[PDB]
């Protein structure tokens, strides 16, 4: 349970964005 | 064309969990849950913030907040409105120029990450009513002569747990180097270091009886303070404790993910 609660995985990975 | 698209966000809901169980006649219990609210942005909407000033207007609306006591917003970032009553809802707006300079500074500070995490808000809740804790411990202790013996009943509930398994569940009881003739039900490691017996369970889950519940103990001699204590780790994903959420106020943003986590702090079953 580390400060950064998505543990160095993009949430935004996959999504459309961009 | 970035500028008229829907912008996505994230939201992290983390809980850990103290707990109490006294054991002796009623084993009544205390229980403090701490929680933190997290919002994600992708790297890229910096660059749509600090060009436009005007850029519309990120809100939030937190839901099934009955459970908790208290909050603690970051005033920093946000707006609220004190003339809201609603004891189930409450609505926050960000100020968009403070949010965009603290993701400027974010980004001028880690230009590698492709995420910048903001802190929205601290909470805690408290009870003495077992049904806010995910697991029911009972301990029980007994001591003829030299021959302390321990045991520990635990059940998974439906009516107190979340909708999701615990997961890496262990029992620790602390017991000292002089102890002698140890016998444990199910078997138990005893960890040098930090001087204590080690119970790895299998995952729990409330959906089952068989799967949920459980006991086991442990004996030993000591030639030779209070009666011990137990105390329970587990994590668990996909679900609240307090049963918090959030989610967005108008459609020009959507929420990409909200992560869901919790874990054990101090979570303790004595015993008489
Ligand atoms: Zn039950």
């Amino acid at each position: 349970f580390q400060s950064d609660p998505f543990v160095g995985s993009d949430p935004f990975k996959d999504d459309p964005f961009g | 064309l970035s500028a008229q698209e829907s912008w996505p966000v994230a939201a992290a809901i983390t809980e850990y969990i103290n707990a109490y169980f006294r054991g002796g006649e009623h084993n009544r219990c205390l229980v403090k849950i701490t929680g933190d609210l997290t919002m994600s942005f992708p790297a890229g909407i910096t660059r749509i913030f600090t060009a436009n000033p005007n850029a519309p207007v990120l809100s939030f609306r937190l839901v099934n907040i009955s459970r908790v006591d208290h909050f603690l917003p970051n005033q920093k970032l946000l707006y609220s409105d004190p003339s809201q009553s609603d004891p189930d809802t409450k609505d926050f707006w960000f100020n968009m120029q403070a949010l965009t300079l603290h993701l400027q500074r974010e980004a001028e500070l880690n230009p590698q990450a492709s995420y910048y995490n903001v802190a929205l808000l601290k909470y805690q809740a408290s009870s003495q009513d077992p049904s806010r804790a995910p697991l029911l411990l009972s301990a029980e202790c007994q001591r003829s002569g030299t021959v302390t013996r321990v045991s520990l009943d635990y059940h998974c509930c439906p009516a107190t747990a979340p909708a999701t398994q615990l997961t890496s569940v262990q029992v620790l009881l602390p017991l000292d180097h002089s102890a002698t003739d140890l016998q444990c039900q199910p078997p138990a490691a005893w960890n040098a270091e930090e001087r204590r017996l080690l119970w790895k369970l299998a995952n729990l889950s409330p959906t089952n009886h068989s799967k949920g519940s459980g006991t086991l103990c442990a004996s030993w001699q000591c030639l030779e303070g209070p009666a011990p204590s137990l105390a329970v780790q587990f994590v668990g994903s996909g679900a609240s404790l307090s049963g918090l959420d959030v989610e967005l106020v108008g459609s020009r943003y959507r929420m990409s993910l909200v992560k869901k986590r919790f874990a054990t702090g101090k979570y303790m079953a004595g015993c008489s």
